[PDB]
């Protein structure tokens, strides 16, 4: 049963519990800091998330959260095929092919919505889908130019060890040194304006050349697939899209911000009775990445 | 530029309503912030409350349940109604023009600022003293002088604070040097102005000092010769 | 309450805030003299207003951690008064109150020896049935004198008034002293004298029923 | 910190009983290099 008080609008908490020491028999009230996003009600009661549905597990504070290039690799007696073809839809024969024995470097980048740092098309920009008609399939358009996003968490948070047990330290928000801010990301109003006019480009070629080609925001679900989730620095970030997404197409400095809120307590996957607090992450964050594809679900003018 | 000038009783009974004025001079009213201001013997400056450009009331929560600042456009002049007064509240009361400042740190599309007010010109000040104790006139007793000479005037029994000295209406300035009030043990102020004087002059010039108590309406002269 | 601090004539002066900030951070600087209208030193964490000289500087905050503090350089006799900070910042609310008053006491001032003058009752006040002697005392320093009084040469102690060592504009200080008497009392006596004791020495200063 | 005391470990790491079974005893090991070495 965690004590929480609002932090001097009202997202971020500030919550005292009794906690087990280093000795079995002795207790500590201890505080720590904790996002809207990861406590829930019953000086106001509250409780982690998770403890109703799953048990959790703090992630090593040493690991890092960054894609590295990955190489697959078949083994000896089996090889893998390429495809040179600078105009190559998701099917269909490849009229330029060459054999590897890797991939090239693959960063396993878990994002939604804005495919994140990875690699470009050729030529024009590509869009593919299995039956582009068949609007539950998610189409996945991938960009020729990127068009540049920067985030950042600009609280300058604090890491506190607290010893719960011989050997086991959670490592909670000790508190904000400074400014209390919003975190956000900014792309480039015009450079994301080009980018979905080339992509409006390529939607007519199998939708009309007279239809109306219009942008909106998610229409439901969880926070992992309404929002831009991704990681930035460490920390999972869940920015709302509404601005970059809004816009009609007829038939013939600049910045965009999105309002971003960073939640602890994440299921990575749809994994059921498991959860994972990442913990905290000193300093100022900001990352600088593009976004290079994107992941579209028409609606069936 | 712009200057005030406050006024009022100077002197409220415990448990009444401390009225208070302050018209300025040289601007507009209505397009400026105003405070009151208040510092107690021994206190620090305490902030009543301001009134806007906009005439927004927003009080401090020490008071609040007794302070209603209002203002007329008519005039230049806006009042301050400290109710339900106390011992305490026995200050001097100063008038003076906030200006706002925007204090943007983040983003000003979320909100990420935080607004300050400054005043920049103030007011002379107004003595309130509170007392069950009626008011009362003085009575200048003049002080005769005997290279350099000095004379004054002697403002016996007063209350309360203050009185104000001047020496030929405004002519004799040089010199004057008027001194801090003594409270006596029965309850009352008694004040006394002098003036360095040429020797030569004490026969020829005429000197008369102008001492006026304003919660008694009282105006009197007095003549010093040897 | 009141912080203490002293620093010399024409030295530099580092008032600290009495509250540091949390946030960023816009403060304002006034200038107290007891009595008087407060004076705007700083209003932004280093804006001036018109009419302050360059020798009072406010710390501005480039980068947070850096707290804020008034700086007195060439201190002069006339900065002998209550300094405030008046501290806002984004995390406090509305900060309703200013500062603690730091009293800025200026040490090495010039020691100047006071000015007695004592006025004897006038007839009118004596045709009136009460007398009083007034003995002015001004222009010393440091602001801190006692005075007594003396009927021929013996102590008087009884029914005497002093006033508490004031300040002038000529940032030296001026003191009041009434002996109140009967009409008869101060006839009596052959003489009524006010030694005044300022620093270490007195000054004698006598009047007569002549 | 009647006197009272801690296991010296108590705030640096956990400690895990050695199963009273397995022995202590330096028994010959051999070190041998696979096929082709
Ligand atoms: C992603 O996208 C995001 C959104 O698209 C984007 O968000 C942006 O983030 C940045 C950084 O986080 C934000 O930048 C901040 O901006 C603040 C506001 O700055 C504006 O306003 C001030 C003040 O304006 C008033 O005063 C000027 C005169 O000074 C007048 O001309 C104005 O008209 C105005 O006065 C009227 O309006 C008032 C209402 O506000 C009324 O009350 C008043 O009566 C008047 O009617 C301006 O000075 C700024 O001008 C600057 O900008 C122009 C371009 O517009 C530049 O060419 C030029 O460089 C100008 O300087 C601007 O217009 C800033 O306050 C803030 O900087 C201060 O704060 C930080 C942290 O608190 C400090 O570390 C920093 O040092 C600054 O402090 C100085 O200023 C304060 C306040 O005055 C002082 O108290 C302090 O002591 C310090 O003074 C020192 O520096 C002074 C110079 O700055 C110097 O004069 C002093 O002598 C002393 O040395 C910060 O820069 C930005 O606002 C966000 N954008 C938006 C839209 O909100 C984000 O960046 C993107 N990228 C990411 C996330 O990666
Ligand atoms: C999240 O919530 C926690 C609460 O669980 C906050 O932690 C507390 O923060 C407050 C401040 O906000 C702390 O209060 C401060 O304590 C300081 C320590 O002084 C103590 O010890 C001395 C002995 O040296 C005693 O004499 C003294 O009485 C205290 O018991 C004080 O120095 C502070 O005093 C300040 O305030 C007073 C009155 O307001 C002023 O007069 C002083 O001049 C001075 O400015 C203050 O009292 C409290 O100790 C914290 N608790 C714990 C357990 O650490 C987090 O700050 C909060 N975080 C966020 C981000 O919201
Ligand atoms: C998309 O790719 C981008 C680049 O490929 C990613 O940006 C990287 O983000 C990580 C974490 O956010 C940064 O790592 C941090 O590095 C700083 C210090 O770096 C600075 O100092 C070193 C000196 O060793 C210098 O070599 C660097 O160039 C910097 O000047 C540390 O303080 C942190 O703890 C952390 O280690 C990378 O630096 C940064 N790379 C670049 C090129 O900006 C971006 O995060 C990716 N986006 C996603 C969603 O995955
Ligand atoms: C933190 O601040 C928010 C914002 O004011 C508070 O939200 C209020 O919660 C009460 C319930 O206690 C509601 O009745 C109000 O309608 C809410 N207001 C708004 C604007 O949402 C919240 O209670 C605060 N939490 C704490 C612990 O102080
Ligand atoms: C664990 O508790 C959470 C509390 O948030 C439950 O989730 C909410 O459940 C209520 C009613 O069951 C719904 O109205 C809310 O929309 C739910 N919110 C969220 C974010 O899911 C959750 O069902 C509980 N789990 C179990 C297994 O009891
Ligand atoms: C984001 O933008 C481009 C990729 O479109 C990258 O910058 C270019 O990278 C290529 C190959 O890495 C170089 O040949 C170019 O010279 C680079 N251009 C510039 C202007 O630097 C950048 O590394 C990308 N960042 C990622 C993928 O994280
Ligand atoms: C974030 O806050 C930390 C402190 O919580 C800052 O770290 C300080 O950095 C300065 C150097 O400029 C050192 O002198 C201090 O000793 C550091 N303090 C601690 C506690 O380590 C850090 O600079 C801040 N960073 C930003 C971007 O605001
Ligand atoms: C995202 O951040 C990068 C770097 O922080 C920005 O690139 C800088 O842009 C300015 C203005 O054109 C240049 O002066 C700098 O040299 C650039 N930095 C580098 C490393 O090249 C970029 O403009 C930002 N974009 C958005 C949309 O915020
Ligand atoms: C994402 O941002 C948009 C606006 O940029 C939010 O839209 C608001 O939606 C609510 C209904 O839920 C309306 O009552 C508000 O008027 C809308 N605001 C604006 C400015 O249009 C949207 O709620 C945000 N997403 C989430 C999940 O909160
Ligand atoms: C755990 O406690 C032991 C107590 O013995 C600490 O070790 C001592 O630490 C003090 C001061 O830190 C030194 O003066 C002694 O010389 C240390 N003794 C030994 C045997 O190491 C130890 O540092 C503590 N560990 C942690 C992580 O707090
Ligand atoms: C810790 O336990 C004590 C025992 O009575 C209780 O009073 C206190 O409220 C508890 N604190 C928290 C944060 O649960
Ligand atoms: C890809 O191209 C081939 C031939 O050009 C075509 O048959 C196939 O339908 C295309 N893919 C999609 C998803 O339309
Ligand atoms: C989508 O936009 C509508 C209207 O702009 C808004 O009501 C809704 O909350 C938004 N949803 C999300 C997930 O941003």
């Amino acid at each position: 049963t965690l004590q929480c008080t609002n932090v001097t609008r009202g997202e971020l908490k500030n919550c005292s519990f009794n906690m087990t020491t280093e000795l079995r028999d002795k207790k500590q009230k201890v505080y720590s800091l904790f996002y809207r996003l990861d406590v829930v009600q019953i000086n106001k009661e509250y409780r982690l998330i998770n403890c109703n549905t799953s048990a959790i597990t703090q992630a090593c504070p040493k690991v890092s959260f960054e894609p590295i290039p990955i190489h697959y690799c078949a083994p000896a007696g089996f090889a893998i095929l390429k495809c040179k073809d600078k105009k190559f839809n998701g099917t269909g024969p490849c009229p330029s092919v060459s054999t590897v024995q890797c991939t090239h470097g693959i960063k396993p980048v878990v994002s939604t919505q804005l495919l994140l740092n990875g690699s470009l098309a050729e030529e024009e920009v590509m869009i593919r889908s299995e039956n582009i008609t068949n609007n539950a399939k998610n189409i996945l358009v991938q960009f020729n130019t990127p068009v540049q996003i920067n985030c950042t968490r600009p609280n300058n948070n604090t890491r506190k060890s607290i010893r719960i047990g011989p050997g086991q330290a959670f490592y909670a928000t000790g508190d904000i040194i400074g400014d209390i801010r919003q975190a956000h990301c900014n792309v480039s109003k015009a450079t994301w304006n080009e980018t979905l006019g080339k992509v409006v480009k390529q939607l007519r070629k199998h939708f009309g050349n007279n239809t109306i080609i219009r942008f909106a925001n998610s229409s439901g679900g969880d926070l992992e697939v309404t929002t831009h989730s991704f990681n930035c620095g460490g920390e999972f970030f869940y920015c709302n899209t509404s601005g970059l997404f809004n816009s009609t197409w007829i038939s013939n400095n600049d910045s965009i911000t999105l309002p971003c809120r960073i939640k602890q307590i994440i299921n990575m996957w749809q994994r059921i009775g498991q959860a994972m607090y990442a913990p905290p992450i000193q300093g100022v964050i900001r990352c600088v990445s593009n976004i290079t594809g994107l992941i579209l679900t028409r609606d069936g003018t | 530029q712009v200057q005030l000038q406050e006024s009022g009783p100077g002197l409220v009974k415990p448990s009444e309503t401390l009225s208070l004025t302050c018209t300025v001079s040289g601007g507009s009213i209505s397009n400026y912030y105003w405070s009151w201001i208040r510092q107690s013997p021994g206190k620090g400056l305490e902030w009543i409350g301001y009134i806007s450009d906009s005439e927004s009331t927003n009080y401090n929560p020490s008071l609040k349940s007794r302070v209603i600042i209002s203002v007329d456009t008519s005039k230049n002049q806006l009042s301050l109604k400290l109710n339900s007064v106390t011992a305490a509240d026995s200050a001097i009361y100063y008038c003076a023009r906030a200006q706002q400042g925007k204090r943007i740190y983040g983003m000003v599309s979320f909100g990420e600022f935080f607004y300050y007010y400054y005043m920049d010109v103030w007011g002379k000040g107004t003595t309130v003293t509170v007392s069950s104790a009626s008011t009362k006139g003085p009575s200048v007793f003049p002080l005769a002088p005997s290279g350099t000479a000095a004379l004054g005037c002697l403002v016996k029994d007063y209350f309360p604070e203050p009185v104000t000295v001047s020496w030929n209406s405004g002519a004799l300035t040089s010199g004057v040097h008027t001194f801090p009030a003594v409270l006596q043990s029965s309850g009352l102020y008694s004040l006394s102005s002098v003036v360095t004087v040429p020797s030569s002059s004490l026969g020829t010039q005429t000197y008369i000092c102008n001492v006026n108590h304003k919660p008694s309406n009282t105006k009197v002269d007095k003549k010093v010769e040897p | 309450y009141v912080r203490p601090l002293s620093v010399a004539l024409g030295e530099t002066a580092s008032i600290s805030c009495g509250r540091q900030a949390l946030g960023s951070r816009a403060v304002q600087w006034y200038q107290h003299r007891p009595g008087q209208a407060p004076i705007l030193l700083i209003y932004n964490n280093q804006d001036r207003p018109s009419g302050i000289p360059e020798r009072f500087s406010g710390t501005p905050d480039i980068n947070f951690g850096t707290r804020a503090t008034l700086t007195i350089s060439g201190v002069e006799a006339g900065d002998e008064a209550d300094y405030y900070c008046h501290m806002w910042d984004s995390r406090s609310g509305f900060s309703w109150s200013f500062g603690g008053a730091t009293r800025l006491t200026v040490l090495g001032q010039p020691k100047a020896a006071p000015s007695v003058t004592l006025f004897p009752p006038s007839s009118e006040e004596l045709q009136a049935n009460k007398a009083t002697l007034v003995c002015l005392i001004s222009d010393f320093y440091p602001g801190a004198v006692t005075v007594a009084w003396k009927a021929d040469s013996s102590p008087v102690k009884a029914g005497v008034e002093t006033t508490t060592p004031s300040k002038q504009s000529n940032n030296k200080y001026a003191a009041s002293s009434y002996l109140s008497l009967t009409p008869m009392q101060w006839k009596m006596h052959k003489s009524y004298s006010c030694q005044v004791t300022h620093e270490g020495s007195t000054v004698e200063k006598t009047v007569a029923p002549t």
